[PDB]
This record gives C-alpha cells, structure tokens and sequence, in this order.
C-alpha cells in the first residue's frame, strides 16, 4: 500500500485483506449473453 | 393531494380535474374565502402531480396569464411554484430522475408564457403587488428554459376571449384556374377518401352504413353526381377563397394529374416555406372550425371547447390531424402547377439557430431595454441638473428597468454563468456553450450598464446596489478571452472604454484623496467601481484570461490603476485610512491578472504579452508610452527592493502605525504577485519548455515566497496582543496562498516560536480565569471582562495565525507520518 500510513492507518482502518493467507477472489461481469429464466418480477415482459 | 403522485394510469381524469379546479377558481359570484380554498387546493395538487401531466394546464394558463389582469395573480403563484420545483425537468438533457424529460411542445409553450408575461408587464402601468408577483415567475421560467433552446416553431409573425375569426374566405374573389384545381382536388381527395374505404374494406353498397362497411357515393366522379361534386369542392372552394384573401399569389405553371385511382401525393415533400404555408393553413381551418364552434357555444349559452385554442398552443397530433388535410391541398396544388407563393417575415432569420436560441433573444431584449434605460437616464439627469420635472413621462421604464430586469438579469446570470463561460475545447458546464454572438452581446450588457451607473449611484438611490450586484454577476459571468480573441471591434472597444473609464475615475479619486465632482467620485469610486473593478480582476485571473485580455490599451489602463492605487501610500489623510483596505483588495487581484512583470521591469524584453513587445517602436510614439518600461511609472520599486524593505521592517519590528501602508497594500499585492510569476519562472514545471522556451520574464523562485511568508509571520507576531487589530484577518487571507510553496525549515524557523508564545499566552489567561473562581462575586465581575477580553485578543490572534498553519500542515503532514519529525511533534504538542 503506498498513502495507507499517510491517511488511514492512524484513523484506524484496517487493509480489506490484511489476514487473508490468500489472494481475494474476484468475480467480473462478462459480456457474453446467455438465456436465463425470465424474471418472475420483470418490469416489462409477464410469462403466463 | 399527496395521493395524485404516480397516478398516471388516470391520466384524463386527473386532467379533468385540474381542468374544472382551475375554472372555479376563475369564477364569479365567490366569496373571498371560497375562492383562497379553490386556489390552496389547485396548488396543493400541482405541487404533487407529475410535470409532465400538467401539459394542458400550462396550455390554458399560457393563455389566461399573459393579459395580467386581476385573475392573474393565482396563476402566476401556481407557474413560479411549478417552475421552481420542476426546473430539472425542463433545463436538464437528461431530465428530472424518474419523471422523465420535457418535450419540445412543452419547452414552446414555457417560451411563450415567458415572452408574454414580459411583454405584458413591459407595456403595464406600474404596480406594486402585480410587479412583486410577476417577477419571481419571470425568474422562474427563465430559470427553467434551457440557454440554447431553439424554438422548432420559431416565427416572426407574433400575431395575437378566444379569437376563431377566420379571414374573408368567401369575401374574395377566385380565378377561374384555382376552380379548376378545386375540381382537380375534388378528384383526388374523393378518390382518397375511397382508397381508404378499400383499406377498411368498404364497399359499393346501398348506404355509408359502416357497420355494413359500405359507401352509396362510392362512383367515378362523372356519374359521382354534380350536386355531391359541388359539396365536395365546397370546402376547397373555402380553402383557395381564404387562401387568395391573405394576398396569398397561386401561380399555375403544369397541369393537373368504385376504384379509387387518387394521384398519390407523397411523391413530394413540402418545402419550409410550404411546410409552414399548410401550418397556418389548417390553423385558418380549425379557426372557421371554430366559428362554427363559437355559433354552437352561443346557442349552448357557454361552453369552451377543449381545441379552442392557437396552432402553437396545439400539441402535435392534434396540429397533425388538420396538418393532414392542409399539407395534402398544398401539395395538390404543388402538382397540378399552382405554386402558391406566401411571402413570409421570418426568413430574416435564415439558419441561424444561434439567433433562435433563448438566451440570445433575452439578450437583445436586454439591450434594447439598456438603450432605453440610456435615453430616460439621459432626461432624468437633465431634469435633475435644470427645470425640475416630478411628471417623470418615462417612469413606467424606470419601475420596469429597476423592478423586473435588475433582479432577472441577477438570478438569470447568477443561474446560466457556467453555459456562458464554456467553450468548444472546454465546456465546464451540463451541457452546452454560448455561442461567440451570445458572448459578445453579454459583454455589451455588462459595459453597457457600467457606463449608464458611472457617475449617477445617486440617480438610482435604492436600486444603486441592484445595479452593484448585477455588475458583479455580469463580470463573473463575463467571457473576455473570446471576446478579444474575436469580436466586433465595437464590443472590443466597449470593454476597453470600459477600462479605460476605470482608470481615470480612480485617478481623479486618489488625487482628490491626497488633496460636487469631489463627492460625487468618492461616492461612486468607492461604492460601485472598485467592488465591480475588483471582481472583473479576480474574475480574469481565476480564468486565466490575462494573457488575452490585458493587452495594449488595457494593459496602459491597468498600468495607470495599479500604480496610482500604489502612489496613494504616502498620504495619511483618515479618508485613506479608511479606504486602504477596499484598494489593496483591487490592487492584490490586479497584480494577480496582470500578464507583465511590473516589479521586474528589467526582464520585460522576454516577455511575449507586453505592450512594448506587441507594439513596434514606430508604435508607441502616437500613444505616450515612454520609451524605456521602467518609465511605465517609476513610483513602485523593483521586487527585490519591495523584498529588502519589507524584511527589514519585520526584523525591526514596527507595528501597525509605523506600516499602515505596506500591510494593507504591498503585502497584498506581493501576496498575488509571486505566486502568478513563479508558475512561470524557472524552478516551474517545465512541460513546453523544450519547444525553445525563450528565457522566463521574471526571476522568482520558491525563496522568494518563503521569505515572504516568514516575514508576514513576523509582522503577525509582533503585532501580537494588540488591543485592536482588524487588518491580521485580511493578512491572513491574503497570504494563505503563497503557503503551498512554504519550505521545511519554516516550521521550526517561525512556526514553532509563534505557535509557542500562543500557548503560553493562553496558559496565563488560564491561570487568571481560574484565580477568578477563587475570588468573590463582586471582584470577579471586573475580573471577568479582563480574562474576557484577554480571551478575545488571544482568539483574534489564532483566527488570524492557524489557517496559515493548517495549509502548512496540509503540505506537510505527509512527509512529517512517513519520517517521524521531533518539530512536528513538539507542534502537536503545543
């Protein structure tokens, strides 16, 4: 971390992952369409 | 009320509603107190329902209001509310969040109600109540409009109970050939009418019947008989009748071109001229429409149709419903050769969006009603100086011009400053930029008005600080590098006049100063130009516009103010003592605009924007600018002298008494000098120098600024414990900027004495405050104004030392946590 001695680590933050003995997963949001059920509270589209 | 939110499901009735509300309120035969409660509950449900379904309501209101009559004063509550509310809807591109975003019907009809609230109140005699009414809904609707919206319905002809006249129609007279394309039409919109049969499957049958879907006329127009031919033409007749009746030239050049076999018109598309031909064609349709309409109201006895109203005021599928019929006899006419001609008004404004556009109307307004303000000052004046008038024929303008404009021009200014200040490299604002016309005509408002106010504060009286402010939200609004850049040399010498005007008022003033012209000056020096000169400055440095703005004449005006305010330090007359603060103000902000290096005059030759480079020697000459810069005026010694001398005083340690001048003055103006002139001296960033950078014009470095600031500590510690000091506050705000540049010894050097004596000041009052307990109730009284006014004094003296401390803190905390720091412990310490 390169500014969390200068504004953070005296107001008492702690790093997100300061006792994690492994890296944090991270998820992203791909841009590949797949089909999906249709929402049961879609704003526009009602399936009967 | 609160229940209408999100009710638009129930469209119509809410419409309705609204609609029968607002006519019981628009009655007669009610009490006082009746109709304040119809009035509470109309705004109460305009206050919750949605903008975009009170469409029709500011459709009839864009009628009702404009006559500014007794009933009008609701209304323009209920517009100034609804418009204040809703300005994000109408302003924004976006639009307001979850109500969505005005339509172009709705964004006409806001600039029409505006337009004819303002003409109306142009023209009304004044009025206390109705002006203190009308002017928040002027600012209201002006606030909401968006700058540069233009007006798809723009037209010049702004022509007009609702009115259904339609013209003299049948009066007139019709040339044999338009019969003939009466005829001609009459066979193609019967064929029309038959191929939409088709499409709905109509038949050759007994009756019209259209449950039995069938049509007894449908024939050839020959056998179509002679009779039902006649009516069908009839209405074509009383097209072409009105359509000669407007002096409207038809010209007939080609020829004219069941089964229905109609010639299909769409081959050609109206033209503008056409297009707005057929507009005020179907206008002059629904207007006989509404003749009809009107003989059946009269036969009702009441009754208000719901299209009983303008072409404009109509939304667009009910403009489209008649536009059909209209648009297809033109364009019949187009075919069968008779290219009508109208001959319009407002092709004046051909293209020019840019003249279309809100703001740029308002603006001419504005200046026109600034010429008008120019005539009744000019009589005004005379009157005053010879042969006392008290009819005043010109005080209906004065009212309006000091009532309405001065507080629009204010909030409208103060509201669209960021539209006006972007341009297309960099637009600063939501959306948008004023054009360069819109730019140009905003500085001859703002010149304009400065000139009319010069020498008359007295004239105006009360109104005086209207004029005041709105100067100052003309020059923050003002963009003065476009202008110069390129402008009309008319505009460009306005802003130089202006200027120029500026510099010789402040001359007279400081020599009168030093020793009713005499009061006259003073009282409009000190009240409206230094404050409006100041602001202009402050104004141009924050945008950089230095550089393009002072240039030539300005830079010789702005070389005569500042050095004239300079010379004005050896006088020690009350008047400048009083006055020292309000020009050291205007003096540190002109320093900070000023784009030559007055106190470095011996590096002048490297500068690109001083009026000796810009200007050839064979210039110069029919000016009478000296020959040599250091002759500009020789009173205001070079920086390092200004350096030497206000050392010098620190270490000795004179007091306030012994400097009025420089503290008030000089500092200031250093304080704004050296800050401008290091960014571009050496030790400065160097991102354009490799493009051969010549040779910085000034000399400052990061020494100079933290000498400047030690010896401002200085000063500020021996004037420490004074009983009254009133010029550490405007010290302190003056020098905070030139901290930034503050050096790491500083601390220890003057921030850690100071701060030091500080504490030990405040444990001394500490001590006497808690003897105080000790002592009785009668001693302790006295003794409590004592420790009180130490108190004071010693909170005087940190309001006026910590903000410089806590910008050092700031620049400094960083490198103090990564190495510990035993000064910067010992300062929390303290």
């Amino acid at each position: 971390l390169r500014f969390f001695a200068i504004c953070g680590l005296q107001e008492g933050f702690e790093p997100f992952a300061i006792n994690m003995q492994r890296p944090v997963t991270t998820w992203f949001s791909k841009s590949l369409p797949q089909f999906e059920p249709v929402p049961l509270e879609h704003p526009h589209y009602e399936v009967a | 009320a609160p229940l209408f939110a999100g009710t638009e499901h129930r469209a119509i009735m809410v419409d309705s509603m609204l609609h029968t509300v607002y006519r019981l309120s628009r009655g007669r035969s009610l009490t006082k107190a009746q109709r304040d409660v119809i009035e509470d509950c109309l705004m109460a449900l305009c206050r919750y329902i949605r903008p975009s379904m009170l469409q029709h309501l500011l459709r009839r209101l864009v009628f009702d209001v404009p006559i500014l009559n007794e009933f009008a004063k609701m209304p323009l509550k209920l517009l100034t509310n609804h418009y204040e509310r809703c300005w994000k809807y109408y302003c924004l591109p976006t639009g307001w969040a979850n109500f969505g975003v005005t339509s172009e019907e709705e964004l006409h009809l806001t600039r029409k109600l505006f337009w004819g609230i303002f003409d109306s109140l142009a023209h009304k005699k004044y009025d206390q109540e109705l002006y203190r009414i009308a002017m928040p809904c002027l600012c209201a609707i002006a606030g909401a409009l968006p700058p540069d919206y233009v007006d798809a319905s723009y037209s010049s002809k702004t022509e007009k109970n609702f009115d259904p006249r339609p013209v003299e129609t049948l009066n007139v007279i019709i040339p044999e050939k338009l019969d003939s394309f009466i005829n001609k039409f009459a066979e193609y919109t019967h064929e029309k009418w038959a191929f939409d049969k088709i499409q709905n499957n109509w038949s050759y049958g007994e009756n019209i019947d259209e449950e039995l879907k069938t049509h007894p006329m449908l024939r050839p127009y020959k056998t179509f008989s002679e009779k039902d031919k006649e009516i069908y033409r009839w209405p074509i007749k009383e097209s072409l009748k009105a359509m000669i009746a407007w002096e409207w030239t038809v010209e007939k050049a080609r020829e004219g071109e069941y089964n229905p076999q109609p010639p299909d018109l769409s081959v050609v598309t109206l033209s503008r001229e056409l297009q707005a031909m057929a507009e005020q064609l179907a206008e002059n349709y629904h207007n006989t429409w509404g003749r009809k309409k009107k003989q059946e109201l009269e036969a009702k006895g009441g009754g208000s149709h719901p299209l009983l109203v303008p072409y404009d005021t109509l939304t667009a599928k009910e403009k489209a419903r008649d536009r059909e019929k209209a648009q297809e006899l033109l364009k019949f006419l187009q075919m069968n050769g008779y290219a009508v001609t109208r001959g319009l008004k407002d092709m004046e404004l051909d293209t020019s969006s840019i003249e279309k556009r809100f703001a740029f109307g308002f603006l001419q307004q504005l200046l026109r009603w600034m010429d008008i303000s120019q005539e009744f000052i000019a009589h005004l004046e005379a009157v005053v100086s010879s042969g006392r008038v008290e009819k005043s024929p010109h005080e209906q303008e004065i009212k309006f011009f000091a009532k309405i404009l001065l507080p629009l021009i204010n909030q409208y200014f103060t509201n669209h400053c960021l539209y006006f200040l972007s341009t297309p490299a960099k637009v600063l604002g939501s959306g948008g930029h004023a054009s360069n016309k819109e730019k140009e005509m905003i500085t001859s408002l703002f010149c304009k008005l400065a000139a009319l106010v010069r020498h008359r504060v007295s004239l105006f009286g009360t109104d005086a600080p209207a004029v005041v402010n709105c100067l100052h939200i003309l020059a923050r609004s003002l963009d003065a590098r476009t202008v110069m850049k390129s402008g009309p040399e008319i505009v460009k010498a306005g802003l130089r006049s202006f200027f120029e005007s500026a510099s010789e008022d402040i001359e007279k003033m400081v020599e009168n100063l030093r020793l009713k012209g005499v009061g006259q000056n003073l009282t409009y020096t000190t009240v409206a130009l230094l404050p409006v000169l100041t602001t202009l400055f402050q104004h141009i440095a924050q945008h950089q516009f230095g550089d393009d703005v002072i240039l030539d004449d300005v830079q010789v005006s702005c070389y005569r103010t500042l050095c004239s305010i300079y010379s004005l330090g050896t006088t020690r007359n009350p008047y400048v003592e009083k006055l020292r603060p309000a020009l050291g103000e205007c003096l540190a902000r002109l320093a900070a605009a000023m784009p030559v290096a007055f106190l470095e005059p011996e590096l002048n030759e490297y500068n690109a924007c001083s009026v000796y480079t810009t200007k050839s020697p064979r210039e110069r000459a029919i000016l009478g600018l000296p020959n040599s810069v250091e002759e500009m005026c020789p009173d205001i010694p070079v920086l390092e002298r200004l350096m030497a001398e206000i050392g010098g005083l620190a270490e000795s340690g004179a007091r306030y008494t012994e400097m009025p001048h420089v503290i008030e003055i000089t500092l200031p103006m250093l304080c704004s000098y050296l800050p401008r002139w290091w960014e571009r001296g050496p030790e400065a960033p160097p991102p354009a120098l490799p493009a051969g950078a010549p040779p910085p014009c000034t000399a400052v470095t990061s020494d100079h600024l933290n000498s400047l600031l030690g010896n401002i500590l200085r000063i500020i510690v021996n004037n420490l414990g004074i009983d009254e000091a009133s010029w550490m506050k405007r010290l302190a705000v003056f020098a905070q900027p030139i901290v930034s540049r503050a050096r790491p010894e500083l601390l220890r050097s003057h921030f850690i004495p100071t701060i030091g004596r500080l504490r030990k000041r405040a444990g001394k009052v500490v001590a006497e405050e808690e003897q105080l307990r000790l002592e009785a109730k009668a001693e302790a009284e006295e003794g409590e104004l004592l420790v009180r006014d130490e108190f004071s004094v010693l909170c005087r003296d940190l309001y006026a030392l910590y903000p410089l401390l806590i910008r050092y803190v700031d620049n400094n905390r960083a490198h103090w946590l990564t190495e510990p720091n035993p000064n910067a412990e010992e300062l929390f310490r303290m």
